[PDB]
RNA sequence: GCGAGAAGGGAAGUGUGUUUCAAAG
RNA sequence: UUUUAUGAUCCCAGGCUGGUUUAAUAAGUCAAAGUUUAGCCAGAGUCG
RNA sequence: AGAUCAUCGAAUAUAACGG
């Protein structure tokens, strides 16, 4: 058994807890304190404000196979999303969810 | 899973208080201490049995990490559990040794 | 812990006025709590054994059964408010073995402490 | 003080000649034969520092164990592939500047890396 | 249809078997019974020669060697119960039961008496372990024994287990280990020049190197070997083996005979 | 301008859950 | 160098828990190895 | 953040790394 597709757990977005912290400061427990705002972001409005927005893709998971089979009739498959700016683009695509 | 009233029997209260220690810390003896600053500690716990009312004993093997490297083989540790990961086995940090084999 | 359960053999005899038994430490302090209830005439440590007197009135021994709750292999634990429901409306002797030496299951009670079954003398179901 | 700058020209043949990807065995010999860091610094040295600047996390090195394993590499070894980090050339220039200054800062008067102190 | 038969007898192991009996067979210049010359003296020159070793039967030949190594472990004069003492003197019964075998092969009731021996010596090592750690390395030296260690317990797997059967690996170099025939070890059917075919039920009991679990210089490296690095020690080469007498993967230890 | 999957069983076995603690973005 | 009968490699299926009263000197002080019905936690992404 | 028996389908076991 070598290179067998393999499967792994879903996970949506974990809303941040309410209690929570910016920066330990020499914790004396044995654990690390959650955070507000979690995933998401805060970023600059329109209208001179603030407001939260999708972060960039949330680790797209392309190990398990689109489960409605009619998806490409309407939508296309296999998409890449680039970060360039002027003549310069980082390698950021792989999307992997390291262990605990 | 327990239920509610398997909580408050003395057989399962009396296992619980040996695993339970503070710090969630944990008593092993090495049994491998080849690469450096590494050592794996063999801890023991307990389970307890609601159907035949007996208590057996289950070995659980981990990898601890030493700054000093002063444990060796067969000698009991102290295991302190930690909030992240570091290594691809490092797992724990050592406190102190409380019996050293001659050697 | 095995000596103590090969006691019941040798004490649980009718036509018999004193049998043998392993010394053992834990032994003599068993003997004591049953001698204050008035079910041993006495004992006396040969040696390496124990030699341990038959109690009789009216033909039949003062023991007519024992049971033993507690083995080697496993240990049998109850809480103060447990100990109760067990052993009610009886008048058995079970021996606890507490923190504080060893006691009846009547004193373990008055203590509110958790202690631990050994045996039984007089006990029914 | 007027500590060099490495220029980014000279680190492409140390990089390339050791040989996209490329494991971190051959580069850390490789390192000490070219002398670009110039006692002798031994290997050891360069290994310790490696895992006390926690760089298998940062650059997410554990990654490659759930291609193999799956589900079962998840769990802790107790309650599985050892294999070191990759570096590419953006990553081992970055270890490389990092590594020169925490052997100068060793013996300076004034600490730059970690100043403070608890009592 | 290959037939089961017995495989042949390697050539070194022939020539190793006979010089194990010359050596058991040497005879020195010395006396039994500790007849000294005070009471020796007393009779003529004629009547001596009979009391010397070379007309000694057996039993007095091998009564007179567990003298000689008794008092190398002797810590008190007629004191023969100490773990040292009675170290030495369960090597020298177990190689004279060995030798009896060699000569008489019809003797099967005495082939359970060894593993008795065998095994009752491997226990004596475990107590004087943990009772004496210096004392348990220098008995070893004299004798020329395999030292081991108990620190852990031993793992259920036969590759890597102890062995009491290979305990004197240093003086017996044809019963260290040999190779596996359960399921998928077996060896394969050939064709000797006899216009018949036929298989072995055992592996040929090949020749061992010198290098047998002994400690070597490593090379410094970082791979999934060495996650860690390599030990300032074992660099240098001289850590000490935990289970010496292990047999390693992919092989077996050897039988009782 | 604000709210809206309030009709989701497709993924996973040592996981999903439970229990003990902790959290001044 | 590492796991391995205290189950390592490995094939198919099953998602975990709570729910008040409840007779009998089994008079339960939490329904006594394991039985549920409004409920808690949790359940990837895409207009190129 | 720590700890936290596995079960059914009869069964068929040693595998992956470096000289």
């Amino acid at each position: 058994a070598f290179d067998r597709l393999r499967r792994l757990p879903n996970k949506a977005l974990r809303p941040g807890k309410c209690a929570g912290s910016l920066f330990p400061s020499l914790p004396a427990s044995v654990g690390d304190a959650p955070s507000v705002h979690g995933d998401f972001c805060v970023v600059r409005r329109a209208d001179g404000g603030f407001h939260l927005v999708p972060p960039y893709p949330p680790r797209i998971n392309r190990t398990v196979e689109p489960y409605p089979p009619s998806a490409g009739n309407f939508y296309e498959l296999n998409r890449q999303f680039k970060l360039q700016w002027k003549n310069v683009e980082y390698q950021f695509v792989p999307k992997l969810l390291p262990r605990p | 899973h327990y239920k509610t009233w398997q909580r408050n029997t003395a057989g399962y209260l009396r296992t619980f208080m040996r695993n339970k220690l503070p710090n969630n810390e944990m008593i092993g003896y090495v049994i491998n201490d080849k690469h450096p600053k590494s050592i794996r500690v063999a801890c023991d716990r307990f389970m307890y049995v609601m159907r035949y009312k007996k208590t057996f004993r289950y070995t659980k093997k981990v990898w601890a990490h030493d700054e000093e490297s002063e444990a060796r083989l067969g000698d009991v540790v102290r295991i302190q559990p930690l909030g992240y990961r570091i290594g691809p086995w490092k797992n724990y940090v050592l406190v102190r040794v409380l019996h050293k084999e001659p050697r | 812990m095995q000596r103590a359960c090969e006691m019941v053999v040798s004490l649980l005899r009718v036509d018999a006025l004193s049998q043998r038994c392993p010394f053992h430490v834990l032994n003599v302090q068993i003997l004591d709590l049953l001698q204050r209830e008035g079910l041993i005439r006495g004992f006396k440590v040969d040696g390496t054994k124990i030699d341990i007197l038959l109690k009789h009135y009216k033909g039949a021994p003062v023991i007519r059964n024992i049971r033993v709750v507690s083995k080697p292999s496993r240990d049998i634990w109850l809480t103060p408010h447990e100990l109760k429901f067990r052993t009610r409306f009886n008048t058995g002797l079970w021996i606890m073995q507490t923190s504080c030496g060893v006691i009846s299951h009547r004193d373990c009670l008055r203590m509110g402490i958790g202690g631990k079954m050994l045996m039984a003398i007089n006990n029914g179901y | 003080s007027s500590l060099p700058r490495l220029l980014d020209s000279e680190l492409t043949a140390i990089f390339q000649g050791a040989a996209i990807t490329v494991s971190s065995n051959r580069l850390f010999k490789a390192l000490l034969q070219s002398g670009i860091l110039d006692p002798v610094v031994e290997f050891q040295k360069l290994c310790d520092l490696y895992e006390e600047g926690r760089f298998y996390r940062t650059w997410a090195g554990g990654a490659h164990i759930l291609k193999i394993s799956g589900v079962k590499g998840l769990a802790p070894p107790g309650g599985i592939d050892g294999t070191p980090k990759h570096m590419s050339y953006e990553e081992f220039r970055t270890f490389v500047h990092a590594v020169r200054v925490w052997l100068r800062d060793e013996r300076s008067p004034v600490p730059l890396c970690d100043a403070t102190v608890r009592a | 249809v290959a037939l089961k038969t017995r495989a042949p007898k390697s050539p070194w192991y022939i020539e190793a078997e006979k010089e194990f009996l010359n050596e058991r067979a040497q005879v020195p210049d010395a006396y039994i019974e500790r007849w000294h010359g005070e009471d020796l003296s007393k009779l003529s020159p004629a009547l001596r020669r009979c009391l010397h070793l070379r007309c000694a039967s057996s039993k007095e030949l091998h009564s007179w060697r567990k003298l000689q190594l008794c008092r190398l472990l002797q810590r008190r004069p007629f004191d023969t119960g100490s773990p040292a003492v009675q170290l030495a003197c369960l090597t020298e019964k177990i190689l004279n039961v060995r030798a009896h075998l060699l000569r008489h092969f019809r003797d099967q009731q005495k082939k359970k008496v060894l593993s008795i021996w065998l095994s009752r010596r491997h226990r004596v090592m475990k107590y004087l372990y943990r009772v004496d750690f210096n004392l348990y390395k220098y008995v070893c030296q004299q004798l020329r024994i395999k030292c081991v260690r108990f620190a852990i317990p031993d793992s259920r797997d036969r590759q890597r287990a102890i062995s009491p059967i290979a305990v004197d690996g240093d003086r017996c170099k044809f019963l260290i280990r040999q190779k596996l025939w359960k399921a998928r070890f077996r060896p394969r059917q050939l064709k000797q020049v006899d216009g018949k075919v036929v298989r072995f039920t055992r592996h040929p009991m090949e020749q061992p190197s010198s290098a047998w679990n002994l400690p070597k210089e490593h090379r410094p490296s970082l791979s999934r070997a060495w996650p860690y690095g390599v030990r300032e020690e074992r660099l240098k080469g001289n850590y000490v083996i935990q289970n010496p007498t292990a047999a390693g993967l992919g092989y077996c230890p050897a039988p009782l005979f």
